[PDB]
């Protein structure tokens, strides 16, 4: 399959998530998620193939995870927008205040601004620290999707936020949403992963 | 606040 930040992954046949970005590590290919969405050794597919598995994780506590995948995989270094794309050129991190867009396949593209960092989201599993919070929508579906600026610089993955009945938070005012990521920084560190950009 |  071809790997595109975005878009929708299954995890053992049951929970959906989004794929964050792609990644390398040495020979290796992945992608970088979120925590919640599987645990270590859990089977990825994407479009009813097998692609890969958990490596690691993190959840709660933070939300992080990466997938190694198959040889066969071709990792791109793109962000789905609609039919078309966004380039990956970096991970310089924004500040409060700078536009950003997010990509996942429950809402599709949604942008916004950042409005706070280290954030705690006190998930029913335990609390989550620094996250950054932004007020773009987003819906069930969208966790591990990718987070980036207009310009391409990549800033982290779908982890939660304030849905309502309806499954998003996209029917309420940009005013009263928080929807928070996992910044990438610590997650390409913490498992020595580099980003692929174009 | 939920996972997602």
């Amino acid at each position: 399959a071809n790997i595109v930040g975005g878009i929708e992954y299954s995890i053992n046949n049951a929970s959906l998530c989004s794929v964050g970005f792609s990644v390398t590590r040495g020979a290796t290919k992945g992608f970088v998620t979120a925590g919640h969405c599987g645990t270590v050794n859990a089977t990825a597919r994407i479009g009813g193939a097998v692609v890969g598995t958990f490596a690691a994780r993190v959840f709660p506590g933070n939300d992080r995870a990466w997938v190694s995948l198959t040889s066969a995989q071709t990792l791109l270094p793109r962000v789905a927008n609609g039919s078309s794309f966004v380039t990956v050129r970096g991970s310089t991190e924004a500040a409060v205040g700078a536009a950003v867009c997010r990509s996942g396949r429950t809402t599709g593209y949604q942008c916004g601004t950042i409005t706070a960092k280290n954030v705690t989201a006190n998930y029913a599993e335990g609390a989550v620290r620094g996250l950054t919070q932004g007020n773009a929508c987003m819906g069930r579906g969208d966790s591990g999707g990718s987070w980036i600026t207009s310009a391409g610089q990549a800033q982290g993955v779908m982890s939660g936020g304030n849905v309502q009945s309806n499954g998003n938070n996209c029917g309420i005012p940009a005013s009263q949403r928080s929807s928070l990521f996992e910044r990438l920084q610590p997650i390409l560190s913490q498992y020595g992963l580099s980003l692929v950009t174009g | 606040a939920a996972p997602l």
